[PDB]
């Protein structure tokens, strides 16, 4: 039950969204610049969007990290990675078995590997409402790598709904690599394929926010400072 | 008040506080022995451009092999001091090792990048522990030439804090993957030159940077202390994982989230904690304080006084005096009677009086002393008047009442010679 | 005695900074006391120009009574007045009429209240008991005999 | 407040002289002056009267002004509205070091003083002050208050019912214009908000560094050893001492302003309430027929019964 | 007034807390009280 002004790299309110609406005609997996921490979200059906390749020049001479799933557990390895023009998840349509996880091509001068706790995870193709919805923050600070997490069940036609969704501090990494450009990894159904699902990108900016904690200890409202003169009046 | 004669009234005096009785130290039950005999004593050490970052966690550090030894050349700590280093519990301490000359240790600090310590190994300015370096001129140094370990000296720009590059790029001022040794296309690599009978600045040093990741979790790495039991509802001392102090502990009514360890209030004070062995207790660290204020009759009619403890509830006071806990600990002082209402606090040495008087001495809230007694207050002469119709009182006789009235007009005309 | 050079200037800067903060605290608190004492001085000049140089009818300002006279006296760093007041202390219980109805029309006394209907005898003052005989000089024509509460006849 | 507690920081505080004694003397003097303010304003009654429990005199009814025994509180209803309006921003136990001492004159005793004043205004004559009472039936009172105004006595007894209805509708419009309304109780809210902003600013100055390593004691006291620590603790003590001294000076200035307003309040309660003050635009806005004090959180609220004549003819002279 | 302008002196000023906010609140309060003074003295006329 307080109000806590803090200066920290957040997502600004109301700002621009680089939406990637992939369909069976549109294969959305380009290279994206990192630029001091990003936002991420994905309206999905049974967890397609495992995979993030945070690189420098996206080739063999670039120390990069990979955050994927082997359908059982989160696997994080950072080493020199021969990054191809399309690494893909060969997810079958009747079953969903990644037979050809072909990502770790070669490995030399390796410096890191981490395997987290295993948990239940769905792979194969589904349809219906946009029940699965990740919201991640891939933040860079003091050489570390910060990865947060939060969930919200939605049912939207094709856009990003409006509403607050608090995130929670899962991961911290000791890596320290020159993350300038990156990509994501999707699943190629089986000829590739996805369902009517999309994933989003937002950029961070160092400005001041006023977080309104409740009596139970949960954010119910946040107010940016650098948005509106009424907003800086609120956080002043 | 620096006098022998003391006039009648509440006079302010010193401040009381309950001295803590117990002593509560709470560390987690993780007990383990650190790899400090391996990370500080190893055979293979990397170069600067591939400095190794070892995760050291779930241990009990000693912090005594670093001190009782003259083997170390430069033991300079930055964020902490020496002797009281084993009083804290850290979380995921990281050891950063690399091998330089005798000159680059002067460039290892928050700031002062200079020549070699900018392109190769960049330090932050806040999150620092201790930087340790010792001489190893009798292992790595060969007089015929040790061309094994390298560094970089040509990179487009600086580094962010704790950032590392291994990638052997064919350096060029315009991108340009070159074919060296062509003109304006040099290599970034270079050898060290560790020799035996050379100068002191050309001798091999092993530099180990102990980054202290201060408490981003329930703490794992600790020092050799002894975790004791808890004492609730009694003023004790503290040593938790990253917190000391003095407090009165009690079970909470919190909704504490599982990723979390500390519980600060609306205005930045601790007020609640999480025990390292599965408990979530509040922290009312104000055991008791306030200020005593001696009610005295005036040293010309009587000499029996009464102390007014201001912010208490007359349970910590009686327990504090009968167990001799207070900081104005007297010698001739006991407690036979204890008046307590009107929340301005304990009043030792007084008696309730139902017959309210004209409020000689103003104790706190309503209650007023005299003579010693402590009644509430007679607000005035109580009255009730016959308020019918046309009957009316006219004064018939009068008096003349010359009443004084005192007004100050001019205080002391002073001046200050502000050069003496 | 036991200092030599610029290490001494640290000590002397500490002493000058501390004594300067203490002297500045003194000057600020004396300035606030001077503001309070000039508010009391303006009260004193006001009382000496109201009470002493005349008779100030404002209630409970000069004295406690009705302020008959006032006498200033000197004092060390101040002034002491002697407010000659007027405290009436006895009480009777007489009855009243808020009007007089003599011939068929009401009579209000002198604005200057308490008609004395102590069995319909006189008209007195507000403060000191002083009966005066009811005539037409002590009253005035007022309306008709329709809005009264008390009744007095035979105004002669 | 300064120097949270350890052992040695206390020695570093004692090496700055007796500033703690100065600040305690200044704040205790401020507390005593505010006790004197509440004694000066309210406690002008030697002879405390009782509520007459009739409360209807010619239609001038004092419902919601004099308290009622049928309700559990000894206030009145307008006092209840004024107590409910002003929001705020066992014994409390917080380790700021700060506190709020309780006032001397209790809130129910303040309401008793105000009920005594209103009851002695309505009953108990006009000679109230220099004496005790006169037992004047309150129509004779406002017949007398119609003589320090320059009108005759023909106004009141010929317009008894009209002035009674106007007076009761005026009290009822006060009852309307206090409840659902807004900023026109703003002085008391400004007092409470300025005190809360000063104290929260002091707590906020606890949060900040003043040039040391970290902004809190007992957490620097882990990673420090010796005299290098005394530099950090001297920086923190000097900064917190300047902030606390700033607080004491600004509270002393606010105390000077609030005792000027307290002397105005005591003057108005001894002019307006205890008589009829003919000085123009001091008590009310009209010609000041009566006046009624009411209690308030950290203040006082008057109800100046004035006399506003509003019609105009055009006669020759 | 304090700290003319560069970049880093501003950080050294922010390491003294919120004194600039205190002084701005105090001087704006003084300005508002002087506006209130001029409204109290002169503006006693509703019907100009």
């Amino acid at each position: 039950d307080t109000l806590y002004l803090t200066q920290d790299l957040f997502l600004p309110f109301y700002s621009n969204v680089t939406g990637f609406h992939t369909i069976n005609h549109t294969f959305g997996n380009p290279v994206i610049p990192f630029k001091d921490g990003i936002y991420f979200a994905a309206t999905e059906k049974s967890n397609v969007v495992r995979g993030w390749v945070f690189g420098s020049t996206m080739n063999n001479k670039s120390q990069s990290v990979i955050i994927i799933n082997n359908s059982t557990n989160v696997v994080i390895r950072a080493c020199n990675f021969e990054l191809c023009d399309n690494p893909f998840f060969a997810v079958s349509k009747p079953m969903g078995t990644q037979t050809h996880t072909m990502i770790f091509d070669n490995a030399f001068n390796c410096t890191f590997e981490y395997i987290s706790d295993a948990f239940s995870l769905d792979v194969s193709e589904k349809s219906g409402n946009f029940k699965h919805l990740r919201e991640f923050v891939f933040k860079n600070k003091d050489g570390f790598l910060y990865v947060y997490k939060g969930y919200q069940p939605i049912d939207v036609v094709r856009d990003l709904p409006s509403g607050f969704n608090t995130l929670k501090p899962i991961f911290k990494l000791p890596l320290g690599i020159n993350i300038t450009n990156f990509r994501a990894i999707l699943t190629a159904f089986s000829i590739w394929g996805t369902s009517a699902a999309a994933y989003f990108v937002g950029y961070l900016k160092p400005t001041t926010f006023m977080l309104k904690y409740d009596e139970n200890g949960t954010i119910t409202d946040a107010v940016d400072c650098s948005q509106n003169p009424l907003a800086e009046l609120k956080c002043s | 008040v620096k006098s022998f004669e003391i006039d009648k009234g509440i006079y302010q005096t010193s401040n009381f506080r309950v001295v803590p009785s117990g002593d509560v130290v709470r560390f987690p039950n993780i007990t383990n022995l650190c790899p400090f005999g391996e990370v500080f004593n190893a055979t293979k050490f990397p170069s600067v451009y591939a400095w190794e970052r070892k995760k050291i966690s779930n241990c009990v550090a000693d912090y005594s092999v670093l001190y009782n030894s003259t083997f170390f050349s430069t033991f300079k700590c930055y964020g902490v001091s020496a002797t009281k280093l084993n009083d804290l519990c850290f979380s995921n301490v990281y050891a950063d090792s690399f091998v330089v000359k005798g000159d680059d240790v002067r460039q290892i600090a928050p700031g002062q990048t200079g020549v070699i310590a900018d392109y190769n190994y960049k330090l932050p300015d806040d999150f620092m522990g201790c930087v340790l370096a010792w001489n190893t001129r009798n292992i790595d140094a060969t007089s015929t030439g040790n061309y094994n370990y390298k560094y970089r000296y040509l990179r487009h720009g600086k580094l962010r804090p704790f950032e590392r590059d291994i990638s052997n790029v064919p350096f060029s001022p315009d991108g340009k993957p070159c074919t060296p040794p062509a003109l304006n296309c040099y290599w970034p690599l270079n050898d060290y030159g560790f020799y035996t009978t050379t100068g002191i600045g050309y001798q091999p040093y092993r530099v180990v940077v102990l980054s202290f990741e201060l408490l981003n979790a329930p703490a794992t790495v600790c020092g050799p202390k002894l975790s004791t039991d808890l004492i609730k509802n009694q003023c004790v001392n503290f040593n938790f994982n990253g917190l000391t102090g003095t407090g009165v502990l009690t079970p909470s009514s919190k909704r504490f989230q599982p990723f979390q360890q500390f519980g600060r209030d609306v205005s930045d004070f601790t007020d609640s904690v999480r025990d390292p062995k599965t408990s979530e207790i509040l922290d009312i660290s104000p055991c008791s304080f306030g200020g005593v204020s001696v009610i005295t009759p005036g040293t010309n009619a009587s000499s029996e006084v009464a102390v007014l403890y201001q912010d208490v509830n007359c349970t910590d006071v009686s327990t504090a005096i009968h167990a001799d806990q207070l900081t104005p600990a007297w010698r001739i002082y006991s407690t036979g009677n204890n008046v307590f209402q009107t929340q301005a606090g304990c009043l030792i040495g007084a008696e309730h009086v139902d017959t309210s008087y004209e409020c000689d001495i103003p104790i706190g809230a309503g209650i007023c002393a005299s003579y010693i007694v402590a009644y509430t207050m007679s607000l005035g002469a109580d009255s009730s008047i016959a308020y019918s119709n046309n009957t009316i009182a006219i004064p018939t006789n009068f008096s003349i009442s010359i009443t004084t009235e005192v007004m100050p007009v001019s205080m002391a005309k002073t001046s200050v010679d502000c050069n003496m | 005695s036991r200092l030599d050079k610029v290490e001494a200037e640290v000590q002397i800067d500490r002493l000058i900074t501390g004594r300067l903060q203490s002297l500045q605290t003194y000057v600020t608190q004396q300035l606030i006391r001077a503001a309070e004492i000039r508010a009391s001085a303006n009260l004193a000049a006001t009382k000496m120009s109201e009470c002493v140089l005349g008779q100030s009818k404002r209630v409970d300002f000069c004295g406690k009574g009705y302020h008959l006279m006032s006498f200033p006296q000197a004092a060390p760093h101040g002034v002491v007045f002697l407010h000659v007041t007027y405290v009436p202390s006895q009480e009777r219980n007489f009855t009243t009429a808020p009007a007089i109805c003599h011939e068929g029309k009401a009579y209000f006394p002198r604005e200057g209240v308490f008609v004395f209907n102590g069995t319909s005898w006189f008209i007195t003052q507000r403060n000191f008991f002083s009966p005066q005989i009811i005539t037409t000089d002590n009253t005035f024509v007022s309306g008709n005999c329709d809005v009264v509460i008390g009744i007095i006849n035979n105004t002669v | 407040y300064i120097c949270g507690d350890s052992t040695e920081c206390a020695n570093l505080l004692l090496q700055y002289g007796s500033f703690c004694t100065q600040l305690n003397r200044a704040l205790s003097g401020i507390a005593a002056e505010q006790d004197r303010n509440t004694r000066e304003v309210f406690a002008q009654v030697k002879q405390m009267y009782k509520t007459p429990t009739l409360k209807y005199f010619g239609g001038f009814n004092f419902s919601q002004i004099l308290p009622d025994p049928l309700k559990p509180t000894k206030r009145s209803f307008i006092e209840d509205l004024l107590f409910n309006k002003v929001t705020l921003a066992i014994c409390a136990q917080k380790f700021n070091g700060l506190t709020v001492l309780p006032p001397l004159l209790t809130d129910d005793m303040i309401a008793a003083y105000t009920a005594a004043l209103v009851s002695g205004t309505a009953t108990a004559g006009w000679t109230f002050g220099a004496g005790a009472a006169l037992q004047i039936p309150f129509a004779m009172q406002m017949a007398y208050r119609f003589n320090g105004i320059g009108v005759t006595q023909n106004v009141l007894y010929e317009n008894q019912k009209q002035i009674a209805n106007q007076f009761n509708k005026a009290i009822s419009q006060i009852q309307e214009s206090l409840t659902t309304t807004s900023t026109a109780l703003g002085k008391l809210q400004d007092v409470v908000n300025q005190n809360a902003q000063a104290l929260n600013t002091l707590v906020k100055q606890l949060s900040s560094n003043f040039g040391a390593i970290s902004s809190v004691l007992n957490d620097i006291l882990s990673r420090l050893d010796k005299v290098e620590a005394e530099v950090q603790i001297d920086r923190l003590i000097t900064g917190r001492l300047q902030s606390l001294q700033t607080y004491v000076t600004q509270q002393l200035i606010r105390a000077a302003e609030i005792r000027a307003s307290a002397n105005l309040a005591a003057t108005k309660m001894s002019e307006c309430v205890l008589g009829q003050s003919k000085r123009v635009d001091f008590c009310g806005k009209g010609y000041h027929l009566m006046s009624f004090p009411q209690a308030a959180p950290h203040g006082v609220v008057f109800l100046h019964v004035t006399y506003v004549p509003s019609q105009e003819r055009n006669f020759t002279t």
